[PDB]
Parts: structure tokens; C-alpha cells; sequence
């Protein structure tokens, strides 16, 4: 019995553990992609650049 | 007759003497038997209750 409330603690310790490094993830990956939107503008040019001599 | 008889009851109450001893040595035995495997028996249950930990340790990376 208390083997399984332990069984039971593990997934109570998981669903936090999982979803707080999740939201950060999430959050810093779409600040990290808009930041990039006034950029790739000027970081598109050198791909333009390699292909045509 | 009564060398015999003499005998036969001597040696059976001696028996009951001995025997007796040896009840005292085999009650002795059971009740240490019993304190050893106490130990043993919370030793396989220890054994789980620190695996259940392990297992969650081998999930959780």
C-alpha cells in the first residue's frame, strides 16, 4: 500500500518537474523566434550571396 | 523383574530429563530463530521500500 502512494507520489512530482521547464521552454523559444523577425531580414542576404557569384 | 522394571523406568525418566533439556534448548532456538528472521523479513521489505525510490530515480532521468 504505501509502495503505491509512493507509485502515486512519483507522478504528483512529474506533472510539476515536466510542465514548469515546459512553459520557460515555451516562452523563451516564442520570444526567441519574434526577436529573430527583425533579423533574419539582414541574415537572409548572405544565403543570397553564397549562391550567386 | 525389578532389575528390568528399575531400569526401564529409570532410563525413560531420564529420557524425560534429557528431552527436557533439550525442550529448553529448542524453545531457546525457536524464540533467536524468530529474532534472526524478524530481521531478515524487514531486510526483503527495506529492500523494496528503497526500490521504489530507485525505480522512481531510473525514471526520472
Amino acid at each position: 500500500l504505501e509502495v503505491e502512494a509512493k507509485l502515486a507520489e512519483g507522478r504528483k512530482k512529474i506533472e510539476v518537474e515536466l510542465q514548469e521547464a515546459l512553459g520557460s521552454l515555451e516562452q523563451q523559444k516564442e520570444d526567441t523566434i519574434k526577436s529573430l523577425d527583425s533579423q533574419i531580414s539582414a541574415l537572409s542576404d548572405d544565403i543570397v550571396k553564397k549562391v550567386l557569384p | 523383574t525389578i532389575r528390568n522394571s528399575e531400569e526401564l523406568r529409570g532410563k525413560a525418566i531420564e529420557q524425560l530429563e534429557k528431552a527436557r533439556a533439550r525442550l529448553k534448548k529448542v524453545e531457546m532456538d525457536a524464540d533467536q530463530f524468530r529474532v534472526n528472521g524478524y530481521s531478515e523479513i524487514e531486510r526483503e521489505k527495506m529492500n523494496l521500500i528503497n526500490s521504489t525510490y530507485k525505480t522512481l530515480e531510473q525514471f526520472e532521468n
